[PDB]
């Protein structure tokens, strides 16, 4: 019996979703380019001080070659992430336009807004300029997908909304005891050869 | 809405013999490439019932668990040409509740806290040998 909530993510193309949704679920930063096409469904599980609360999030893809009929892919959503990109101010222009097609489907659903990118100094959206969640009571909040800045209160403050408790926390993930299986000495030569290139091969966090 | 739960953190028997924050990775061979797995304190924990030892680390913020493996004397820390302060090595992870064959890298904000976590992850090593 399962807590799950559907969440649809969406976005010009660029303002980072995929990459925020692959820093949830890996940990690592995707640092190319590749164009989500079509939907991709991801779950993420936080553990809270209530029990684990499960988001499938619907990850879009932004450009509007993919717009024919996007408003399907909004049907029984429970909550929802507008990202725009804090560098391209089209990014937050067309934030809007996102809002009335998600209400337009959803209607009364929680609706976290997010500026990316927030690590560049090159701040191309300015911060007395977001004013679109002050009009619409959204909950807003500068992210970085990069730096993780503040890449868990989206997921937090719409957990507390859609649980109904103003004071849930996320709290450590239960960590089991690992099973008694573990590398026998002769795989793990063979690992060590296979895999020598990692130890010649940069870490990304050198940049 | 669903019941408040008991905190379970699954380190309730065990004692940290270390504990340093560092950035974890993990190499993606099909790509060959090193990803960030995490940010977190990287602990070396001793179970007091049983006096079992294993690597333990949660993400920050989001407090999920990214390393989760039994210290085995077959675990060889070995350096990377690309860091002054780095160690990698093989284990059978089980931070996503399966085992998995991961080759991991660690990161430390210094050489002399990458040194002092080898000296520290050796000295358990020789105990299993006893
Ligand atoms: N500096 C910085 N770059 C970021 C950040 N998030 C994403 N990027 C970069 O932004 C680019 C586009 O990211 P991506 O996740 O593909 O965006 P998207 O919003 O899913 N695009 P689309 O809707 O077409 O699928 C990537 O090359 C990525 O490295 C961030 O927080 N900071
Ligand atoms: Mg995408």
């Amino acid at each position: 019996p399962q807590v799950q909530f559907k969440l649809v993510l969406v976005g010009d193309g660029g303002t980072g979703k995929t990459t925020f949704v692959k820093r949830h679920l890996t940990g690592e930063f995707e640092k190319k380019y590749v164009a989500t096409l079509g939907v991709e469904v991801h779950p993420l599980v936080f553990h809270t001080n209530r029990g684990p609360i499960k988001f499938n999030v619907w990850d879009t893809a932004g450009q509007e070659k993919f717009g024919g009929l996007r408003d399907g892919y909004y049907i029984q959503a429970q909550c929802a992430i507008i990202m725009f990109d804090v560098t391209s101010r089209v990014t937050y222009k067309n934030v809007p336009n996102w809002h009335r097609d998600l209400v337009r489907v959803c209607e009364n659903i929680p609706i976290v807004l997010c500026g990316n990118k927030v690590d560049i100094k090159d701040r191309k959206v300015k911060a007395k300029s977001i004013v679109f969640h002050r009009k619409k009571n959204l909950q807003y909040y500068d992210i970085s997908a990069k730096s993780n800045y503040n890449f868990e209160k989206p997921f937090l403050w719409l957990a507390r909304k859609l649980i109904g408790d103003p004071n849930l926390e996320f709290v450590a993930m239960p960590a089991l005891a690992p099973p008694e299986v573990v590398m026998d000495p002769a795989l793990a030569a063979q690992y060590e050869h296979d895999l020598e290139v990692a130890q010649t091969t940069a870490l990304p966090d050198e940049d | 809405m669903p019941e408040k739960v008991e905190l379970v953190t699954g380190e309730e028997d065990e004692k940290v013999l270390y504990s340093q924050r560092v950035k974890l990775f993990r190499f993606d061979a099909e790509v060959s490439q090193w990803k960030e797995r995490g940010l977190g304190n990287l602990k070396i924990l001793k179970n007091e019932v049983n006096g079992k030892l294993r690597m333990l680390m949660r993400r920050e913020q989001v407090l999920k668990v990214c390393a989760n493996h039994w210290i085995t004397t077959t675990m060889n820390l070995k350096p990377l040409s690309g860091s002054d302060r780095a160690w990698m090595w093989l284990a059978s992870d089980f931070s996503d509740g399966d085992a998995k064959l991961e080759q991991l890298a660690a990161k430390f904000k210094t050489p002399e806290l990458a040194e002092e976590f080898k000296q520290k992850f050796e000295e358990c090593q020789r105990l299993l040998l006893d």
